[PDB]
RNA sequence: GUUCCCGGGCCUUGUACACACCGUAACAAGGUAACCGUAGGGGAACCUGCGGUUGGAUCACCUCCU
RNA sequence: GCUUGAGUCUCGUAGAGGGGGGUAGAAUUCCAGGUGUAGCGGUGAAAUGCGUAGAGAUCUGGAGGAAUACCGGUGGCGAAGGCGGCCCCCUGGACGAAGACUGACGCUCAGGUGCGAAAGCGUGGGGAGCAAACAGGAUUAGAUACCCUGGUAGUCCACGCCGUAAACGAUGUCGACUUGGAGGUUGUGCCCUUGAGGCGUGGCUUCCGGAGCUAACGCGUUAAGUCGACCGCCUGGGGAGUA
């Protein structure tokens, strides 16, 4: 639906969750896929193979729109970031450009309090 | 008296009515004891990031020997003139003329 | 080693930005001291020029916004 | 950051993402600030890296094996 | 003196002694493994050229 | 004497470059130290007047 | 800082030379006149925790400067304060 | 074939141990690094936030470029 | 009276130095609208909570608030504490080439004064993120502890009080003396700076060492080495750096 070819696929592998989502060039979201909804709850949420299945979940149920050249703009320096990319290339897509527009602050706000 | 490299940019739509703006400011320098070294004009060059709507501003340079107290009030003029959005004054002792 | 800070004595200007582009990358990043053999004098001079150019949109800050 | 390589590739090659920062910005904005801590491990690290240079200076004189 | 680019502008006398040394070690090897006479003498003619 | 009349560009070589300047070839560019200046020169003992 | 076109005036008056700014009758004057040019600093903003030490430095160097002039020649001492006015 | 496993041995690393490994708070990285200062709280050790210091440990592997 | 001490002037230099103010941009939270799914968060694992009153996520637009990635370098300034975007106003400290001068105007110092991270409190604004007290789910024999969902003081700005510290390269301060190399960082003089250099002169700082000292480790031109000067401190610990 809406007919889009260039699908901006924001893949955000944080630390223990990787979300893949193709949207419209404008901004109209198309379909999502997550390492937490496809299963793999655990240290598996922090694995690139789960990100490979995340790419597969973002490979089907999205052909209704039909994207070919997609702008895989990766966000958040996490576990995947390549296994997910080659999952999409082995899914039937042609990534026109892999961009690294990760959520980057100029050390704006303070970072969160976690891990020990 | 001191050297102030006043480099500023107006919008591409004001690039057609900026020469009048130039005669405004340079006339004030003559009325404030001053002399221009380089009225450097490149053209309307592409901005990296569009300012809230459009990119490609217009660059014009002065690089004038002028008194610090008049240029201070002159900077206030630039600050509340919405054509010139980004305008800064530079170091002293040496204002250049080459490289264009 | 470089021939920009040898034949380029006394403060490297930034009207024409092509020379700072030898010292920044196509991403918007500033080259480190250890690559091109350039003592801090020349290095920090470029630094002043760069900050100024990015405020005036001559040079970009990050890659994309 | 932004790699394309026209269309004959069948590969990602995010080698510039790593040549940019990748984990660079992350190292400071993933876990709390701690302000002074990183400074501490900077001194220890240098002591062992400069000693590596002293190591390169110790091997040049004999190493008769 | 190689040729600036990827070739050899060298005195190809080296390329000649090269074969001389190749075949030298060769007959000494034909002493170790003890090869038939008609062929080690064929190497005699070889190191001869 | 030995003045320059006209300049001649001329290919040089990867053989002529050091590993120190093979780092600066990945930064500055390809056609910087790839071609050298082997212009047309006036051999010693020749005078002249370009007309 | 003491601007240069105030300084050269003061030195040529008190001193015989234009470079005679090493004589105590001139050393103290340029120190006092430097604070007289610094008044514009400590009158406004008030919280200069760094320039505070600078004041204590130049003024203390002046308290002992006037100390030796006092012990060596009370005639030029009372003359320093009578030509500039740095007593009170 | 030494990566898995049982035992032995050499080198190295760390110890407030050598009397020799109600709650574990420190000493192995004590498996949540330690210590001082400030405020508050909790049966109790101390804990949380902030600044500083070395009277602190390993920088050993798994994947990519000549 | 004279100068190798202190210091001033003429000509210049770099910067997270301080006080007041303005501004640009990203991200987090929230609100409204377009789209759409059945999951989001987190942990060794689980769970309270959110959600079909369409959350999480994305785009556009907008109102607050704190802090400045890459540049970053046992790099820089400073008495110290402490402090990283840019600029304007005021302005301090440190240093150097070549000369002119008063002629030891120099140093430290109980009582005293000033600066004094963070935090607590009074007062006027304020709240995105995190977080004492507290509620809940559990690992557990128990949880007022590790973790997570919320959340007040606080974090921020200005005016004062408390005037406290590992305010510790634990090395008090000023001056003088003592074979070098690698560096980092900021100026200048001289020579073909013809080119990414060579030979000197000062400041700060790091590593390896000699003379020396020490219990050892090691510091080592910035000394724990050799002297002069001044102040404070110790005479076993606990009690107690407390009443």
């Amino acid at each position: 639906r809406k007919q889009v070819s260039d699908g901006v696929a924001h893949i955000h592998a944080s630390f223990n969750n990787t979300i893949v989502t193709i949207t419209d060039r404008q901004g109209n979201a198309l379909g999502w896929a997550t390492a937490g909804g496809s299963g793999f709850r655990g240290s598996r949420k922090s694995t690139p193979f789960a990100a490979q299945v995340a790419a597969e979940r973002c490979a089907d149920a999205v052909k209704e729109y039909g994207i070919k050249n997609l702008e895989v703009m990766v966000k958040g320096p996490g576990p995947g970031r390549e296994s997910t990319i080659r999952a999409l290339n082995a899914a039937g897509f042609r990534i026109t450009n892999i961009t690294d527009v990760t959520p980057i602050p100029h050390n704006g706000c303070r970072p969160p309090k976690k891990r020990r | 008296m001191r050297h102030y490299e006043i480099v500023f940019m107006v919008h591409p739509d004001q690039s057609e009515q900026v020469p009048g703006m130039i005669e405004r400011y340079t006339a004030a320098i003559t009325g404030a004891e001053g002399k221009i070294h380089r009225l450097e004009d490149w053209g309307r060059r592409q901005l990296a990031y569009p300012i809230n709507k459009l990119h490609k501003a217009h660059y014009v340079l002065m690089n004038v020997e002028a008194p610090q107290e008049v240029i201070d009030e002159l900077e206030t003029t630039f600050r509340f003139n919405d054509a010139v959005i980004r305008s800064m004054v530079m170091r002293t002792k040496h204002a250049v003329t080459e490289a264009s | 080693f470089c021939r920009f800070t040898a034949e380029g004595v006394q403060e490297i200007d930034y009207k024409d930005i092509a020379t700072l582009k030898n010292y920044i990358t196509e991403s918007g990043k500033i080259v480190p001291s250890r690559i091109t053999g350039t003592r801090a004098k020349y290095q920090r001079q470029l630094a002043r020029a760069i900050k100024r150019a990015r405020y005036l949109s001559l040079l970009p800050y990050t890659d994309r916004h | 950051i932004k790699v394309r390589e026209n269309e004959p590739f069948d590969v990602a090659l995010r080698r510039f993402k790593r040549s940019c920062e990748k984990a660079g910005v992350l190292a400071e904005v993933r876990r709390r600030e701690f302000y002074e801590k990183p400074t501490t491990e900077r001194k220890r690290a240098k002591a062992s890296a400069v000693k590596r240079h002293a190591k390169k200076l110790a091997r040049e004189n004999a190493r008769r094996t | 003196v190689p040729l600036d680019g990827g070739r050899f502008a060298t005195s190809d006398l080296n390329d000649l002694y090269r074969r001389v040394i190749n075949r030298n070690n060769r007959l000494k090897r034909l002493l170790d493994l003890a090869a038939p006479d008609i062929i080690v003498r064929n190497e005699k003619r070889m190191l001869q050229e | 004497g030995g003045d320059i009349l006209v300049g001649k560009v001329t290919p040089k070589g990867e053989t002529q470059l050091t590993p120190e300047e093979k780092l600066l070839r990945a930064i500055f560019g390809e056609k910087a130290s790839d071609v050298k200046d082997s212009s047309l020169r006036v051999p010693n003992g020749v005078s002249g007047t370009v007309i | 800082s003491l601007s240069t076109e105030a300084t050269a005036k003061i030195v040529s008056e008190f001193g015989r030379d234009a470079n005679d700014t090493g004589s105590t009758e001139v050393q103290v004057a340029l120190l006092t006149a430097q604070i007289n040019h610094l008044q514009g600093h400590f009158a406004e903003h008030k919280k200069d925790h760094h320039s505070r030490r600078g004041l204590l430095r130049m003024v203390s160097q002046r308290r002992k400067l006037l100390d030796y002039l006092k012990r060596k020649d009370v005639a030029r001492y009372t003359q320093l304060i009578e030509r500039l006015g740095l007593r009170r």
